[PDB]
């Protein structure tokens, strides 16, 4: 309990201002939240898996290339940061989490990301090895975050293949071995075919339940938007923050929030 | 010269109380500050319980109290069977009261939240809270029986 | 609880006066050489004296212990017995005299020489062996010795009984693979029966160790409310220990003794008296009778 | 017995000392630990803000005071002492007076530290609490000065304690 | 003689055994009961039977450090180190097993509060589980007392 | 004069680490039906048979303890040393053989209520599993008993 | 004088011993169980080749046990410290070989649950490996058997 | 007889002492000094003065040490251990308070470093701590001269 | 005089040791075949040589013991605490080096497993390996076997 | 005197020192060995060489521990308790240089393993490490062997 | 008549040290060397300077151990209570200077050699921090030499 008075309190108490005060435009807003993020430059290690989180995404969409020169365009320090077509991806295995895990899972290059599902295979397999390397770093009350975030994940890419790609060979083996309770159980949402045959699945876990509801909204999108619209929803959770904890995490993914409702505002 | 066994009681029974009311102080008041944040109203009244806290310092400090006042050597010959008794008054006292506060610390904690989330179980934390105070009134009892014990 | 004399963790009236009656000892202690001598046995229930004496603890467990041996011995001969009838009645094969009679056999030969000791201990009163030197005599493997021996025969009996028990070993191995190979598995009923025999044996006394338990909260329950009875006889304070030892017995004598008690004796029928029988599989045929309308 | 004899013909002058400096020792340890901890949230407060300077004080003049009443329990035990006389150096008296002594100082370092530990953890609450609204800066000041009471208790035990000194 | 320096010695870690023991499950019984209660107000009322019965450790260690307190006066009869060790003995026999029926009884209060909501049956379910656990420290004060009055005699 | 101490010290370890033993074993079992229970009914009372198994150590820890306290008896024989040595190894192998016997126990209880949720195929072999592992609380009892049995004899 | 005070701690060491490394691999061998029997309930009686061997180790010190408790006879012979210290260290040999093998056991069977999981072909040489491990312990017993057995002075 | 060497090991303890938590708060502002350096280099030196004020503590734990030292002599008195003891205590009560507040003073200036760069109005406000902070340091020194005075006797 | 107690106690640490040794050996062993067990089982069965090499070691340890524990005969000739001594050390030497043998061919096994399994080609290295690890436990056994022969030189 | 009772001792734990060592360092060689073969089948008999070259601690330990044991003979000539502590400190100092060599040279050989996996053209000049290791472990021999020249200095 | 066992304590646990601190030397440095492999397999030759390093500081060692050792005369000039506590002192002080000279030279070699390849120009100032750091082997050293027979011979 002393070590946060031993270490860290100054950057503790500078997040927790910066994220109480917080609430093209979207743009400029996501530039001010990096650059707020990266002027506060232990908590090192969780500022680079926060980082890596995005960068994951980022350097999937770099590995493209076929237009590659425009990913500089959304070079946003946040996510697409320049130190997070094999021969590229193993100069590129360096400096990431997930990167060393990816080297030999997608191994096959292009051949296991193609554009049209397979680089989303590859990008849900980057994003379950960053959430693994995450879950390794326990100590904290963010690791039940951390592990709710992956199984929303976990459990919208299960929906997503069993609504419309099973047919893309999505199917409920690759449940788990392609699409990233649900790292011990899991296997309910193999069989889940059908919205209800989902809302039963969710059944399984009463604090799931009844969170899909009607399943017309947020189930109905496909790759990672089902469940994880679920933990959008519930996030309210993370905007309890009890102080003493590690909460850079939790003010990242609110100044994201934020981002994407300014973002989803645009013209009213 | 056994005496001075008798006397690390009296010190030992209110460090070790403190020490567990410190403890119990510091988790209560960490709550009470994050439910201040946002529910202004609910944190003034959520203060019983770090006032519970505080209570048991005084229980130890009344415990010390009489173990300092029968230490008297010139009054009666302090035999070695006073400054056993005596420091074994303060041990349970002392280890009581350190347990005691670290359950309403941990029990506290819990319950500033559970209030700001919904105020319907406040009654509900402060009985299990109640409940958990009396094991430090518990060691209060045994320490009083246990000091009474120096008539011979 | 009838039979064992205690009555609400309180002696009564037996069908006889009193068992045993103190030696002289007009004014004498209890503890003394004349002690306390027995006009006749009180053959309702235990002896009166004995309960509440100093001396309750050790003749009560030593008898709780023998009549536990005894059950458990009496439990297995009868799971052992079933196993020719189930034979018997699936007609089975030839495994049955092959395999049950030396199943049957082994380890009632091996109880029974502490059962007869228990036995003749108790109907000769050879208290030259008491609880003790009868596990003394059946702790020596080898020959020779039988000094405290109490049976004329114990020197050899004991010698035929440990070459009868080591022959039989093979003989529960060896026949049901031989028939097999003849008429052309035995590795999950090898090493596991020798093994759970002596484990079946050992769990009896969990009987002996409930009873003992019960017997002994019921006292300190019973001394509770006896206790506050007798010096605080006042009216709120007599009121007030007799609804605390009505909370105890509806707590820990009605309810946990109870529940203990039904989960260890089924433990015990499941762990021995089913060993022998029973065998599993199988399920419960059950037509379309309008069971869920029922 | 030998060994038991050479234990109780320890020195009590060199433990009453001992536990006189380890109070003053322990109490000075405290106190730094509480202020530090209230000064990393009144350093990052007055980053985010410099508009609650005058607030964040009062926990640091808190944190103080527990070293403040540690020097005094110091001092007064260093008034305490005597002597030392060759002839009672193994007195009855002599032993009863740096057992004493020696307990005094051991429950007030003891009790000065867990005061501080606890003065410094509520006021790093207290300080983000008042970043977060100044409408709570009441409540938890109260707080603060109710756990506060805990160096008080502890010195007033220390001090009932130290008039069982009298050595000759 | 130096019998009675352990006697009150194992009085006291009786004491201090059980609160610590009765401490350590109230505070994972009330943890469990928080959460369960910010989302299920009803059940809260319910969910509180475990505390009870953690409290009730305290309670039995109480009374066992009366009766070990009562049982030691010199005035009456000199008080042997046998006396005082068979004290002594019963207390931290007493002490110990009413600590760890405490945490066992915490631990298992917490879970059954934290699945309370989930289902009804847990109210049964975690009741049965408090009073096995309970047994425990019934059993341990049973010994302590046969202990304690053991210690009576000391030839 | 020393070996009462060392005896009833014998006596309170082996009645403290039995009841140390029992508690960790029904906390784990607790946890896994809290756990189990919730998704369904069947974990609340089909499942309930660890909460007394272990429970029956220590039953059995206690007894044993009672015969400990039980076998010291001053007016009737002056005990040398070697019945307090007797009774202090008798009382150090129970205390541990409780111990080891709850610890299993409760990591077999509550993988075994983990996996009730499964097929349900799995509960005779859960039982025996339990059965097998608590024989060693059996083992633990004879040596004690043998233990206390050969204590009594010394010179 | 002070030779029981060794022989009797000895023997319930040993007891000690042999029951906590039965306990630790039993509770590896009960989870590698239940686990193959949720995944797979047609082999989980055959499964319990590990935990039944587990128990050999117990019953294996209740024996040495017995036999160090049978070797203290004062009435026999004056127990001189020679025989209670070299029946301690009987004891002591005989529970860590008992502790050592049942974490061996132990480990092997929670590997040979998933093995056995994955393909029933490897039951030969789980059971060879179940076989070597328990070597230790049948050798551990026949040396604290031989140490006991010099307690003739 | 072992007073000397009694005293000597106070002086030596409150040398040692007040060095390692002089030695422990500079080191901790250089480090803040070197990572606020390459954001405003033009505030380097507008707080090195703080961070290098460990040399505060380290004067004043030589002081003590000195003061300790000069005390012992036979041939003033043959001090007895009344005297070797309170020295001692002394010494190590100096020693403990100065580490203690080196260490108070370290942590308070890596805070500020970051402080005074992000808000130069806040100087005044981390000097004010600071100064709250070595109170504690000047409260040490004056019970550590008042315990060495009586120890002259 | 008190020297057989140094003798058996430097036999019962030779065998502990010796025991605890083989036990890690073939725990990582085990560990390590329970791969190839699954990946190729026609490999798996020549893959059991580091637990036969584990086996031997322990059969070298308690072959040692044995002889020290017989070099051991009071009423032949009287022990002086140095030859009870000299057997200590060697018992000690002995099983330390047994034990270090024995994690050193466990990990070799632990890695050689999967090297197999990757490429039959390593049996070979493995194998040599496993002799040049399986030297050292010689080397210990030989020196045990020196210093209980020079152990009777007293006088 | 009780000369043995150190010299012996020293005597055993060189050997069980320089054991250890040998066994970490061949272990870790071993496992890199196993990984580059796994990697490169040619390069398996190759890259034994760092393996052969930990085994020089044992040899040197085995020797040393026979010059000490034979450097003990109560027959021959009465040693003091200084001819038994000179004994012992050389066996302390080889056994400890020889743990030293051994855990550098295995550090050093699994490094080498990767290396010569890599560049075939630093494999022979990595051996440069290893025949500074040996070195050391040579020059710690030596001085163990010129302190245990004194067992005769005695007088 | 016991100082002869603490002035041989004192010796062995002087060697030991150092090459205790040796061994930790050689392992970074080898780590080091192993690193900067493949990547720049030409200045492979030119990494070897902290394997002399450490070397030379087993030999410092051994040359004190066996300076020592060389005090070891019974025969004559009775041993008294200088010459135990003052072989023991001078071996440990010269054990634990080896002890930190090797672990600052690991840590310095390994560090160099891991930034051998870029600017490998800096070799020189990087074997220069290395003789910065090695000369605290030489000074423990020379201490030894002085403590062998300053308190040992003077025992009269």
């Amino acid at each position: 309990a002393m070590t946060f008075n031993i270490h860290g309190g100054y950057l503790e108490a500078i997040v927790r201002g910066y994220r109480a005060g917080l609430l093209t435009i979207v743009e400029k807003c996501t530039l001010k939240l990096v650059d707020e993020y990266k002027h506060m430059l232990p908590l090192s290690t969780f500022l680079e898996y926060i980082t890596y989180g995005h960068m994951i995404d980022n350097v999937v969409l770099i590995v493209t290339g076929r237009d590659v020169q425009e990913l500089l365009e959304k070079c946003h320090p946040l996510g697409m940061f320049d130190s997070i077509m094999r021969e590229l991806y193993r100069l590129v295995l360096v400096d990431t989490p997930l990167a060393p895990y990816f080297s030999e899972c997608i191994t096959s290059e292009d051949l296991d990301d193609m554009n049209i599902e397979i680089m989303r295979n590859t990008l849900y397999k980057a994003y379950l090895e960053d959430f693994y390397k995450f879950c390794q770093k326990l100590g904290g009350a963010t690791a039940e975050i951390m592990s709710d975030l992956l199984a929303f994940e976990a459990d919208r890419r299960a929906v997503n293949i069993t609504i419309n790609s099973i047919g893309t060979e999505l199917t409920r083996d690759d449940r788990r071995k392609l699409y990233s309770l649900y790292p011990y159980g899991h296997e309910e949402l193999a069989v889940c075919e059908d919205i209800d045959q989902v809302r039963g699945v969710m059944e399984k876990y009463p604090p799931y339940q009844s969170i899909f509801s009607k399943l017309s909204y947020g189930e109905s999108q496909m790759l990672d938007k089902a469940f994880y619209e679920e933990e959008v929803k519930r996030l309210c959770l993370a905007f309890e923050q009890q102080f003493h904890y590690g909460v850079f995490f939790a003010y990242m993914r609110l100044r994201e929030q934020e981002i994407r409702n300014l973002m989803w505002i645009s013209e009213c | 010269t056994a005496p001075f066994f008798g006397f690390l009681g009296a010190a030992a029974a209110l460090v070790f109380s403190c020490m567990g009311a410190a403890y119990g102080t510091a988790k209560s008041g960490v709550g009470v500050a994050s439910m201040g944040v946002m529910r202004p109203e609910l944190v003034m009244k959520s203060i019983v319980p770090v006032v519970m806290a505080g209570v048991l310092g005084i229980y130890g400090l009344i415990i010390a109290v009489i173990i300092s006042t029968g230490i008297n050597p010139k009054a009666k010959s302090y035999y070695l069977f006073d400054g056993y008794a005596h420091l074994s008054s303060g041990l349970a006292c002392g280890l009581a009261g350190l347990s005691a506060g670290m359950a309403i610390g941990i029990v506290g904690d819990a319950g500033v939240r559970a209030n700001a989330q919904q105020p319907k179980l406040f009654v509900g934390m402060i009985l299990i809270l109640i409940f958990a105070e009396a094991l430090a009134l518990y060691g209060l009892i045994v320490g009083i029986i246990l000091s009474s014990r120096a008539g011979q | 609880g009838l039979i064992y004399n205690e009555f609400f963790s309180v002696p009564f009236e037996i069908f006889s006066h009193s068992a045993y009656a103190c030696r002289d000892l007009s004014c004498s202690e209890a503890t003394t050489v004349g002690l306390i001598k027995v006009r006749d046995t009180y053959p309702f229930g235990v002896d009166p004296v004995w309960h509440g004496s100093r001396s309750e603890l050790p003749f009560l467990n030593s008898l709780k212990m023998k009549m536990s041996i005894l059950l458990g011995v009496a439990q297995m001969n009868l799971g052992i017995i079933l196993s020719y009838f189930n034979a018997t009645f699936f007609r089975i094969g030839v495994n049955i005299w092959c395999q049950f009679i030396p199943q049957i056999i082994f380890l009632n030969s091996l109880f029974g020489y502490l059962s007869l000791l228990i036995i003749l201990k108790w109907i000769t009163g050879s208290q030259a062996d008491l609880y003790h030197v009868m596990i003394y005599m059946f702790l020596s493997p080898t020959d020779e010795l039988g000094d405290n021996q109490l049976f004329p025969g114990q020197k050899t009996a004991q010698l035929v009984l440990l070459l009868l028990a080591f022959v039989s070993v093979p003989w529960m191995l060896l026949p049901k693979p031989f028939i097999l190979k003849m008429q052309h598995h035995q590795m999950i009923h090898t090493i596991e029966f020798v093994l759970g025999a002596v484990s079946n044996t050992a769990s009896y006394l969990r009987l002996w160790a409930l009873s003992l338990a019960h017997s002994e909260l019921s006292s300190v329950f019973y001394e509770k409310v006896l206790l506050l009875a007798w010096g605080y006889n006042n009216i709120l304070i007599l009121i007030v220990g007799i609804i605390v030892f009505i909370f105890a017995t509806v707590g820990v004598l009605l309810v946990m003794e109870t529940l203990s008690a039904f989960l260890h004796a089924l433990r015990l029928h499941w762990v021995e008296f089913q060993n022998k029988f029973y065998e599993g599989d199988g399920y419960k045929f059950s037509p379309f009778s309008f069971a869920l309308l029922d | 017995s030998s060994w038991s004899r050479a234990l109780v013909k320890i020195s009590p002058y060199t433990f009453s000392a001992i536990g006189i400096a380890v109070a003053i020792g322990v109490s000075v340890l405290g106190a730094a630990w509480g202020i530090y901890i209230t000064g990393s949230s009144l350093i990052g407060a007055a980053i985010k803000a410099p508009r609650i300077t005058s607030k964040n004080l009062i926990s640091v003049i808190f944190c103080e005071a527990v070293a403040i009443y540690g020097v005094i329990v110091a001092i007064i035990l260093q008034t305490k002492l005597e002597s030392v006389p060759a002839s009672q150096i193994y007195a009855p008296e002599s032993l009863r007076a740096g057992y004493a002594i020696f307990a005094s100082g051991i429950i007030v370092g003891f009790a000065n530290l867990v005061c501080g530990l606890c003065v410094g953890i509520i006021g790093s609450s207290c300080a983000l609490s008042d970043a977060q609204n100044s409408s709570l800066f009441v409540k938890i000041l109260v707080i603060e000065i109710f756990g506060s009471a805990l160096g008080l208790f502890g010195v007033i035990v220390g001090i009932i304690m130290s008039a069982q000194a009298s050595w000759p």
